[PDB]
Parts: structure tokens; C-alpha cells; sequence
């Protein structure tokens, strides 16, 4: 970097608020759609999960409880990336609803699953999902037995396909971007100092435990 | 001072110094839809009183202990009876932790309350059994205190309602914990709301001839309990 | 209709842009809110909670023993015990605090700090220590005399069991290392004094926190998480 | 013209979006409205109409006989007659009601219910029955004594011809089965008593409805319709 | 699913209203347009009918009488689905008007049939149709003899063609989406428990009758 | 929505045009201003 001096003044206080700290839309997943006729499925489903990537996972595990609305954006391109006018369908499947079993399956025509049709040459589609939980908040720490299927606090699922009668040979990936909005948070936690072993559970390697601070020669010498 | 609640009376000193968890007192629930139909039960006669566990023996080699609530009280007295059945449950607590030690003993204990405290697997996916989630009245001992067995630094445990017990200054600590949940009522059997933890940060030390083990006594007083329809 | 002109910025997706997204499920009312205690409106609330400095970081300490500052009766008066930088955002023994971890999410910080020393001995042990702060731009003090010629505290842990030292101002602007540090040291004013039949060894615990004057800017992502 | 910028969401068709469509036939005035009786402003109006539970569902009953709860004079006092879950949204004998059918259009419900028993005997027949409700989380009662130790009604159908039992609260959140049920049972308090030259067999009809406290959310499509 | 708890609070009352229950635009039909010169017709007509699919058919047969405005949306793609700039024409034919007899036939130029011209690369076209009946409501239960042609309560018809002088060899399907608006309903009915045999009539198989509730071992045992 | 007509000048970038650009880093407050002596409001100050 550069610009080495002393800052005698207070900084702006607005950047440290919880609602600004969880803002800034970012990439929550990558899924891949090959429409190959019968040798390939021809659609994708993506369950809505915040913890899939550990960067934002670490920032939600700072708190016990959170409440928010989500805003999604789908950036979709084809292999090399050159785009052609193909219609697509992003269907949202509410919690407690059956997901598509196949490309032409009847679930795609269910009206209670809200959909959006947009051509692949158009600007990326945006969608706003409300607060979906039956409790007053989402909690990724629940001491007890939740069981019942996959991540905790099921928000829903998106499914994507191409809209055509005959399968168009086309290879797609849809990047999903999520921006949390109107975020409230309760009961803060300590930040995890250990590597994550697996999703949905806070497992850690017992044999190898990393220490929170790095090491120095002696305790009586700072530098 | 002597605190007398129901048929139980404990000896303890009178000090206005306590720790309110998060700064709020236990309260009865704001009126809901279900309990407007069936008015909930708010017992205090023999139900809300001091319960005192089997005291724990802190020795030079220890790790430290935790408890899960409501669970620790699920088989006790007339609270565990109401804890059984009654598919709807709400309550706060008053927790007093004591230590009987001579002026020649040295050490310190970190004492904290962790909401939704989840012990994890030390492995694969070894889902921890009902023993770590529901240790019962006795409680459990930590394996790796440094990580709390949650994968989390014990250094940062101080954003939880807490009090130190330093055998130099104070031998006791008291934490008032309200009901903390994302829903007004919940199941006391399958869900433990929070947990209590006593970890020696500075180990116990004494010179030969002193008692080699120091007892830690727990006392639990429920506050503003509510129970639902009877199973 | 109304005549208009499209303009640079048309059809682009900016990730930080605040705009409206179409509700996909209208007529849906979420679950009403209730009162959950312990709501957090700022990260600055989490900086101000004093948490344990790990001052003993060494290849020779493993468990909770890295959180303990040793003080024994074998040491002689006037000589140093422990020394550590005041740098919540650098690699060292601020990395176990919350200030330490939150600073990793921001490029610039500044404000004042607080460092608390807590003595756990026997009730009947007694002695004095010198808790001193050398400001940035100077090496740590060489002896107790030059530590005593600057900001410091004489703390008798027979009388007082815990002592706080406010650090007046610290800043990190920001791979030339722009932060010129400044150091807290621990000296033996006296020798640790012990009566008969009591251990003669104790430990100091160190804690650190931000005063309300502390602030942060220019968001980023932590170097701890790898993925 | 007026400078503008197109934005994400341009040129997309969202099916739930509320927006304006161009009138294709303007200057057309539809037929004026008149007053037709029986207008319906909510599905909750249709839940609150008590309709017949089919409690007799069995491979041995065919016609209207599945809507009838048999009560005879051969049975002995203290023993059970009928038992059924209270689950308007599950597969069982709530599937013939309107509550049962409307719940299939929603993912979550909750509120209170009402269950009515109606005795059709001869005028001169007499006896008592025990109408009891075991809340969720417990198996159905084993005998009459443990049914009597909980919410119940003693209904003498020589005096009263019809009895209602309000169920205080029920909920289904939602393939682990999240609804833990709770059961209504029928017991013989007495034996069904009959004078000379009158049949000695009668039938009970069961009905069920939602109280005004009942509500529904998260729309979906029914599992009955296949297409 | 997931999230297993007890809901102690009243839900939102807005989702159960009649007007919300019939909202949510959905697929009312699929028709296919091949412009083949003289070997193929080269246009399509679709009569406006709600009952064509049994999902929404079952929800209109909950009531005797209804009143509403319709909003239509045409999603049209070509075989594999890649789109090219071809103009199309959706003509609406009011009740009591002759329908196109062929691609170039004179009915396409009648002005009283309102039309919309849109290229196949454009976003899908939307149209709002008022309440069309000579009575004060539509009724799909009429006890008597209606006779007179096809479904009851004729709303109209849409016809689609390609706009060109010479037939362009192009194979199209137009998905029609309908959203009911300002819906009023009267005199509620019971919900059908039997399979539908045929459209326009409530026939049922007399030999095989399905029973409204499924079966259990004994009446004296719940679980 | 609201009916509109695009017009000549659509989708063009004029370099002197004064228009709004989207903030790329909102919620960021720059360093507060202080008083620095010798501020210049015109080139005519430098001609004289």
C-alpha cells in the first residue's frame, strides 16, 4: 500500500452497523445446466443456503439469531460465454413444496411456485425473497434434535431450465448473488478460530487444534 | 444473609453485585394466541425454589464442567414433573455458583452462560449423542476447554453474561438469565435453551497439607415459569 | 409516451448498488417479530468487550497456558516479566481478542484502548509490578528506570487485585509495515512475597478492549479464512 | 428526453408480479353488477362450516356407512368405541371435511377446532358416552380411567342429543412427520340402554370445523389432483 | 422439510382472501404454430377456457358464480428455442365473431378484432381482457339446456400468426398465462372428490367411486 | 408500466455530459475536511 501517516480524527461510524456489515451482494453458489436431451438432466436446483461458502458463514456464526430479507441475482453464461436469445425459467419453490423431478415435469407449471421468464441476452434477473421462517428468526445454532432434512431454516429452492419444446444443446452456469436486507441480529457469539470440517455442524479436528495467536521467540521480547 | 424460598434456605452474603444476562429481567410472556385460548400456568408455591446440585470437585488436573437447562432440572422435585408433560414451556433462572476454599488456595474460574450452546464432534460426522446434549443433573466435563468443544476460542467467551471467581477476591457469582428464544414457548424436553459453564482458567494450586480438591456448588432458582397443555 | 434517453450505466449489475428487486411472493406476511434480548446494532459494541490477550504465545505452551502470564518468587526485583505490542490488527497476541478479529474486516482503525491485568494468587501473597506503556516510535524500555520515566502504573496486588491501563491513542492507516507499534511491558518493582506453606507461583491474566473513541473503516475480508 | 438507466429485472416476466396490462378492448363497459346472495370474501368462511368426519374409514364400509360411528347394546361399559387423530391436513378421516380439503392448499396452519357428536337413536334409548381429547405428544388413552384424567365430556344422549368438544390449539408447521397429532376417543360410560321393541342399535355422526382463531399460510397445490 | 416447532401465533389473514386465492398468473394452454406454406395451416386459434387443466378447474368449481377480469401473457419460443426477429400477431376475437379460416384470410385485417404486433425477440406481450358475459357473472354450473356451442361463458379467442408475405419455415409454440384480477365469487360449492371424466360436464364413473378418506386397520385404533 | 419512447441520444456516451454515475462504494464516508490555507477558486486569481 501507501499513504503512511497518523489519523487524528474519528472515522465514519456508518460502516460498522450490522445492516451495512451484511449488505453488499455476493456470490452464494454456482450451478451448471447442460440441456442434452435424454443423456443429461437438463435443469438445475439450488437449495438456498448461506453457509455454503466460508467467508459469509463465519459472519453469520458471529450471532445466534438473525432476521432479514434476501435479494437474488442470476448471472448466467454459456461455456465460452457468448450469449444467444434463449428463454429461461427461474422457478422459486417455497418451503414445504415438491421440487422438479425432470425438465418437462408437471411441477414447472405449478402456479404457487413463482417464476420468471427472461432471455439469456437480457440483463440478469433480480428477485426479492421475504423472511420465510415459522419462528421469529433464523438460527444456525440449535441445541437439541432438529432432524427433519437439508440445511436448517429452509428458505426455499430455485430451479432453472430452458424454455423450448425440443432440447437445445446448450451448456449453462448460473451464478447466484444474494444481498441481505433489513438485517437484525441477536445474541452475539465468538468468532471461530478452527477450520470447518463439514457443513451444518460445528465439528473440529481434536488431534490438530490451531492456536488463536501465532508464535514468538520469547515472552520478554516484543519485536 | 439467608435466602428463604419455600422450604429451602441457603446461607449466602448480601451483595447488590450480580450479572443480569444481556440486561433484562425474566418476564412472563406477552399474551399470545394459543395461551389466550388456554391460560398458562404460573406456579410458584413449591415449584419455584432453590435447587442445589451435587457439588463438583475441582482438582489440579481438571478441565471444567457444563450444564444444560431446562434439562438439568428435568428430573427434580416438582419442576421436573411440570417439565414432563406440559408441551409448552417458558422460564428464566437465578444461578448462584459457590466455592468453598481457604485463603491458602489460589486459582480462578470463568463462569458463563451460553445460549444455544452446542457441543460438537471431535472426529467424519460423529453426531454427539444425548450425553453431550443432555448430560443430566450431574453435567459433563470438557475435553478441549481452549476451544470450548465448540471450535471457538475461550478467550472470546466474555461476550457472554459472565463473572469471574478469583479465589483471591470473591468465592461466589450470581447470574440472572431471562428466557431467550426465537419463539415465545418451546419444548423443554427436546430443546435445551442455554447452558452454564465453569472452566478453571488458572489451575488450582496449593502447598502440601492443604485439601487437594475444592468443591463447587450450584444453586438454581427458576423465575417466572410458565407451563402449557398437559401431555 | 414520455420521451427518454438511455444513458451510460444502462443494463449493468453493480453489486453494491442499492435498488429495488421485485417481490417474488407478494401477499405473504412473515412471522411477526417478538422481543429477543441482546440485540446488536453495531460491531463497535463487540469491540468494547474486554477479552483475553494471549500474551504467552510460544512453541512451549499448548492449552489454556497461552492465556497466562507467569509470575514467580524466583525472579529478582527490577527485572522484566512480559512485553507485547499494542496492535489489535496485526499478528501477535491481539489475535485472540474480538478487537483483533474485527479489525481483520477493516483497512483503517483508530481510537483508544484499555488493557486490564488480573492477578490470581493466594490471598496472602503480596508484591508490586510496574505496568508501563512506551508510545510508538520507540523501542521497548531497556530497564525499569526508563520504563518509570514514561506512562506507567505501580500496581500492588496485595492491595488491589486488578489494574487497567488506558492507551491514549493508536492508529493503523494502511507491503511496508506502516504501524510503528508501541509496547506494554511488565516489571518487577518488588519480588513476589509469599508466606509459609503457600505456592509461591501465580499467574497474571491479560485482557484488552476498545474505548468508545475507537472506529473502523474500509471493509474487507479476513486473512484467516482461506477458501 | 429524460435520462434514465435500465436496471436488473428489465425485460423479465415474473408470474406473481402485480403490474398493469394494456386493455385490449377499451370503451367496453361490462354488464353492471347486481346483488347475488351468498358472496364469499375468505376461505376461512368455508373452514368454519362444520362438515361430516368420516370416522369409519375401513375396507369393510362402502356407502354412506363410512360416515357413521356404530353404537350397539352388545358392548360393555368402560370400553372404547372409536378413536381418530385431530389432523385436518393429514391422510385420515379429516379428508372429507372442508377444513381437510382447504388445508391441502396451504403449508402451515394453526388455531382451534370444534368436533360435534350427534346421536341418532330412538327417542326412548338412553346412555352415557365419554368424549375425550388427549393432547399431542401422548398416545391415545389405554382405558377409561386415564381418559377421564384429562380433557373430556360426559355426554348422556338420553338428555342431550348433541355435544361439542373444542380442541384448544393445534398446529402443523412443515419427509419427517412434524405433526405429533393428539386424539379424540369415544368410551362407553354406561351400556346403551333400550326399552322393549326398539332396535337396540344406533349410529353417531361426527362433524368438524375451525374456530375463528384458525389461520393458514404459504399457498400450494393439492396432492389429490394428479395432472 | 425442516423447522419443526409449534406456532403459538395467528398467521397472516391476507393469503386466504378469494382475490389472492385466484391470483398468481399461470399456464392456461399450449398451442403450436408451424408455418409450412401450403402443407401446414400456419396459424393457431386458442379458445379462452379456464377448465382446460384440472388444478384451477377444481378451484373454480368451489363456487357457483364468479366475476373477474383476465390478464394474458404469451411466452413463445421456437423448437430448440433460439429466437430470431420475426413479427407476430395476436388477434383477439370477441364473443360472437368469426375466427380466421386461414393464414392470409380477411379476418386478420378486421379492425374490431384488436391485435398486437410484437417481434419474437421482444419480451412477452401482455393484454387485459374485461368481464365479457351478458349476465352479471360466469357460471360453470347451469341446470337446464344451454346448448349453443364450445365451453360455457364464451370469453373470446386468440389467434396467432407470423407477419410476412412469404411463409417462413418456423415452428412455434405459444404458452398462454392467465392471471385473474378483481375476482368476486358467490354461492360456494363442495370440492370434487372424484376424477373428472370429460370437460364441460361433471361426469363420474359410477362403477368405480373413490372414497374421500383413506383406510385404516380398525376404528378403535388411531395410529 | 408507464409508456415511454426512446429518443435520439439513447445509449450514447458524451464526454462533457453532466449526469449521475452509480456510487460503487456506498456507506463510505470520506475523511472530514479541515481548513487548509490558500484555497483557489479561479484561474483568474493566478493571472493577476
Amino acid at each position: 500500500m501507501i499513504e503512511t501517516r497518523c489519523v487524528v480524527n474519528r472515522n465514519g461510524v456508518l460502516e460498522t452497523t450490522i445492516n451495512h456489515f451484511f449488505s453488499r451482494s455476493g456470490l452464494v453458489g454456482v450451478v451448471n445446466l447442460t440441456d442434452g436431451g435424454t443423456d443429461t438432466t437438463g435443469y438445475v436446483t439450488w437449495d438456498i443456503d448461506i453457509m455454503g461458502f466460508v467467508q459469509l458463514r463465519r459472519k453469520c456464526e458471529m450471532f445466534t439469531y438473525m432476521r432479514f430479507n434476501a435479494e437474488f441475482t442470476f448471472v448466467t453464461t454459456t461455456k465460452n460465454g457468448e450469449a444467444r436469445p434463449y428463454m429461461l425459467q427461474y422457478m422459486y419453490v417455497p418451503p414445504g413444496a415438491p421440487k422438479p423431478t425432470g425438465r418437462d415435469a408437471f411441477q414447472w407449471q405449478t402456479a404457487t411456485n413463482p417464476s420468471v421468464f427472461v432471455k439469456l441476452t437480457d440483463p440478469p434477473a433480480q428477485v426479492s425473497v421475504p423472511f420465510m421462517s415459522p419462528a421469529s428468526a433464523y438460527q444456525w445454532f440449535y441445541d437439541g434434535y432438529p432432524t427433519f432434512g437439508c440445511p436448517n431454516n429452509m428458505m426455499g429452492t430455485f430451479a432453472v431450465r430452458v424454455v423450448s419444446r425440443e432440447a437445445s444443446q446448450l451448456k449453462l452456469q448460473t451464478r447466484v448473488y444474494m444481498k441481505l436486507k433489513h438485517v437484525r441480529a441477536w445474541v452475539p457469539r465468538p468468532i471461530r478460530s478452527q477450520p470447518y470440517l463439514l457443513k451444518n455442524f460445528p465439528n473440529y479436528d481434536s488431534s490438530k487444534i490451531t492456536n488463536s495467536a501465532r508464535d514468538r521467540s520469547s515472552i520478554k521480547q516484543a519485536n | 444473609a439467608q435466602l428463604t424460598v419455600g422450604n429451602s434456605s441457603i446461607t449466602t452474603q448480601e451483595a447488590a453485585n450480580i450479572v443480569l444476562a444481556y440486561g433484562e429481567w425474566p418476564e412472563y410472556c406477552p399474551d399470545t394466541d394459543a395461551t389466550a385460548v388456554d391460560k398458562p400456568t404460573r406456579p410458584d408455591v413449591s415449584v419455584n425454589r432453590f435447587y442445589t446440585l451435587d457439588s463438583k470437585m475441582w482438582q489440579e488436573n481438571s478441565t471444567g464442567w457444563y450444564w444444560k437447562f431446562p434439562d438439568v432440572l428435568n428430573k427434580t422435585g416438582v419442576f421436573g414433573q411440570n417439565a414432563q408433560f406440559h408441551y409448552l414451556y417458558r422460564s428464566g433462572f437465578c444461578l448462584h455458583v459457590q466455592c468453598n476454599a481457604s485463603k491458602f488456595h489460589q486459582g480462578a474460574l470463568l463462569v458463563a452462560v451460553i445460549p444455544e450452546f452446542v457441543i460438537a464432534g471431535r472426529g467424519e460426522a460423529p453426531h454427539p449423542g444425548f450425553t453431550t446434549t443432555f448430560p443430566g443433573t450431574t453435567g459433563a466435563t470438557f475435553h478441549d476447554p481452549y476451544v470450548l468443544d465448540s471450535g471457538v476460542p475461550l478467550s472470546q467467551a466474555l461476550i457472554y453474561p459472565h463473572q469471574w471467581i478469583n479465589l483471591r477476591t470473591n468465592n461466589c457469582a450470581t447470574v440472572i438469565v431471562p428466557y431467550i428464544n426465537a419463539v415465545p414457548f418451546d419444548s423443554a424436553i427436546n430443546h435445551s435453551n442455554f447452558g452454564l459453564i465453569v472452566i478453571p482458567v488458572s489451575p488450582l494450586k496449593y502447598s502440601s497439607g492443604a485439601t487437594t480438591a475444592i468443591p463447587i456448588t450450584i444453586t438454581i432458582a427458576p423465575l417466572n415459569s410458565e407451563f402449557g397443555g398437559l401431555r | 409516451g414520455i420521451p427518454a434517453e438511455l444513458r451510460p450505466g444502462t443494463n449493468q449489475f453493480l453489486t453494491t448498488d442499492d435498488d429495488t428487486a421485485a417481490p417474488i411472493l407478494p401477499g405473504f406476511t412473515p412471522t411477526p417479530t417478538i422481543h429477543i434480548p441482546g440485540e446488536v446494532h453495531s460491531l463497535l459494541e463487540l469491540c468494547r468487550v474486554e477479552t483475553i490477550l494471549e500474551v504467552n504465545n510460544t512453541t512451549e505452551a499448548t492449552g489454556l497456558t497461552r492465556l497466562l502470564i507467569p509470575v514467580s518468587s524466583q525472579n529478582k526485583a527490577d527485572e522484566l516479566c512480559a512485553a507485547f505490542m499494542v496492535d489489535p490488527g496485526r499478528i501477535g497476541p491481539w489475535q485472540s481478542t474480538l478487537v483483533g478479529q474485527i479489525c481483520r474486516y477493516y483497512t483503517q482503525w483508530s481510537g483508544s484502548l484499555k488493557v486490564t491485568f488480573m492477578f490470581t494468587g493466594s490471598f496472602m501473597a503480596t508484591g508490586k509490578m510496574l505496568v508501563a506503556y512506551s508510545p510508538p516510535g520507540s523501542a521497548q524500555p531497556a530497564n525499569r528506570e526508563t520504563a518509570m520515566l514514561g506512562t506507567h502504573v505501580i500496581w500492588d496486588f496485595g492491595l488491589q487485585s486488578s489494574v487497567s491501563l488506558v492507551i491514549p491513542w493508536i492508529s493503523n492507516t494502511h507491503n511496508y509495515d506502516y504501524y510503528t507499534a508501541g509496547v506494554v511491558t511488565l516489571w518487577y518493582q518488588t519480588n513476589y512475597v509469599v508466606p509459609p506453606e503457600t505456592p509461591g507461583e501465580a499467574y497474571i491474566i491479560a485482557m484488552g478492549a476498545d474505548l468508545y473513541k475507537f472506529t473502523l473503516k474500509i471493509c474487507k475480508d479476513t486473512d484467516e479464512v482461506t477458501q
